[PDB]
């Protein structure tokens, strides 16, 4: 029930280096 | 992982390393998707052109890790297989076609800051997601170049339209593969490459925020060759599969 929340980050509202990339290529990689 | 960086610690606490026992080597990549099963690719099991079909008692799983090569006593856990399942209908012979496998351990692992286990996707959010040009991200220890990473290497790769998938190779694609990778017109780089494969290609969804495991890496010609894609398997595809076994043989 709590899979893909990663301690480390989504827990503690930190991001990762790169995961905004992801988030931008639903806006712009079609 | 070609044209990659370094993970962050605790960046992809899923990530698992299939190990070989003896000799000592690390074989391909995996996953953890709950406390006691870890998703990897057939390949990585049974090969026969290779003289590959390995019992439980011949590997281990290594969960929590960051260095390829140091015992990370105060993080890691190093698990036995009780059981593993191969899909029977596994075409090594051919393409590769489900190149799935599911691996049940011996005791629950404790989830940890640096272990906990990643989503898998239902039907709306593959459909949703696993779409041309949008990005996932692949993780391994793999070799850097088709020469070893220090620690766990990350990268960011597109979703390829299935025609320039089909185009780029002479294998008989199936809709249970889907790839991804940069073209050459995009003027960008990376792909997995060996000892990555068994791993997992992630997608953070929008939705939720939460982390599904929508591939797993299954083939390549090569690495990062220019017109050539990395191969995954199509985990919602395979989902029914996955659902029989767990079902069937115990969560
Ligand atoms: C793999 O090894 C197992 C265990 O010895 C054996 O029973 C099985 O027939 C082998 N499978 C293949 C496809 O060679
Ligand atoms: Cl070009
Ligand atoms: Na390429």
């Amino acid at each position: 029930a709590d899979c893909g929340l990663r301690p480390l980050f989504e827990k503690k509202s930190l991001e990762d280096k790169t995961e905004r990339e992801l988030l931008e290529s639903y806006i712009d990689g079609r | 992982i070609v044209e990659g960086s370094d993970a962050e610690i605790g960046m992809s606490p899923w990530q698992v390393m299939l190990f070989r026992k003896s000799p000592q080597e690390l074989l391909c990549g995996a996953s953890l998707i709950s406390d006691r099963w870890v998703l990897t690719a057939a390949h990585c099991l049974l090969y026969p052109p290779w003289d590959k079909n390995f019992t439980e008692n011949d590997l281990l799983v290594r969960i929590g890790k960051h260095s390829r090569t140091r015992y990370e006593r105060n993080i890691e856990k190093i698990s036995m297989l009780e059981k593993i399942y191969i899909h029977p209908r596994y075409n090594w012979r051919e393409n590769l076609d489900r190149d799935i496998a599911l691996m049940k351990l011996k005791k629950p692992v404790a989830f940890s800051d640096y272990i906990h286990p990643v989503c898998l996707p239902d039907r709306e959010t593959a459909a949703s997601l696993l779409q041309a040009g949008y990005k996932g991200r692949v993780t391994g220890w793999g070799n850097l170049k088709e020469g070893q990473p220090s620690v766990l290497q990350v990268v960011n790769l597109p979703i390829v339209e299935r025609p320039v998938c089909k185009d780029s190779t002479r294998i008989r694609i199936t809709d249970n593969m889907f790839c991804a990778g940069y073209k050459p017109d995009e003027g960008k780089r990376g792909d997995a490459c060996e000892g990555d494969s068994g791993g997992p290609f992630v997608m953070k969804s929008p939705f939720n925020n939460r982390w599904y495991q929508m591939g797993i890496v299954s083939w390549g010609e090569g690495c990062d060759r220019d017109g050539k894609y990395g191969f995954y398997t199509h985990v919602f595809r395979l989902k029914k599969w996955i659902q029989k076994v767990i079902d069937q043989f115990g969560e």
